[PDB]
């Protein structure tokens, strides 16, 4: 029901890659395979917080297109 | 006329993409500057105590040059005083 | 015709998009790598500090050792001295 | 020189865009590299790789240029 969990649903439901990358604050970028491709980021203070955070930031975006 | 509306559209989500991405960009070279500083730290800081670690043998070895010549004079002042107890 | 328009800045656009998000991926290669250096130099530090702590250790039980030693050689002297005297 | 790197900055002091370069030094890469950035519309930002700072920024400003002529 998380952040996450919506942008991967989203994913699977219009079909583009969404991909994680971790940096130990914690940073996550999320990378998006969009038209046009999108890169967003989060941070947090879990890996698990950033990831959230970046796919909020995602959506934020995707809803702005 | 209706093409200025699309054309100022997708003008404005490609500014919003690279306004997003440019900023994900500073992120990184932040981020990038200071892990390969931490290399340098952390290769310097392993030199040290390797070194640290490496005068440290040789205080040891000496030390045990010390105690090998204290261990032959007990030998040799025990061998005395038990030759004269059997004599 | 506002569509050559369209077209040339969706161009100019994607021209700037590819380009940066090369420059994103060249800093995300080398922020992973030196991520992963990093925790290399950390494991390797952490071994050699050990080593070191065990050494420290070493030094004093071969001080202790060796002081044991000076005691053992006074007092034997005088044990062999004393005999000496004796008779 | 007369180099990339200049003619770039002719360039910028011409057209009144700012230019900016961020230098990383090899450590435990494998080469160079230069980011830099130009306050252009759309702005950019360009890198570049090299056995050197110089050479990385040469190829940087060269990586600009490029871009720039091509928009």
């Amino acid at each position: 029901g998380s952040m996450k969990e919506q942008l991967l649903y989203l994913s699977k439901l219009l079909d583009f890659e969404v991909n994680f990358s971790d940096y130990p604050e914690f940073l996550t970028i999320v990378t998006l395979s969009t038209h046009p491709p999108q890169i967003c980021h989060g941070v947090g203070k879990s890996s698990e917080e950033s990831q959230n955070d970046a796919a909020s930031n995602a959506l934020k975006i995707l809803s702005k297109l | 006329p209706g093409s200025e509306f699309e054309l100022r559209r997708q003008a404005s989500n490609y500014q919003l993409t690279l306004t997003n991405t440019r900023a994900t960009v500073n992120i990184l070279m932040e981020r990038l500057k200071k892990s390969d500083a931490d290399v340098e730290q952390y290769r310097a800081e392993l030199e040290s105590v390797q070194l640290a670690k490496g005068a440290l043998e040789q205080s040891y070895l000496v030390l045990q040059a010390d105690a090998e010549q204290l261990r032959q004079q007990l030998t040799e002042s025990q061998d005395a005083l038990n030759a004269l107890r059997s004599s």
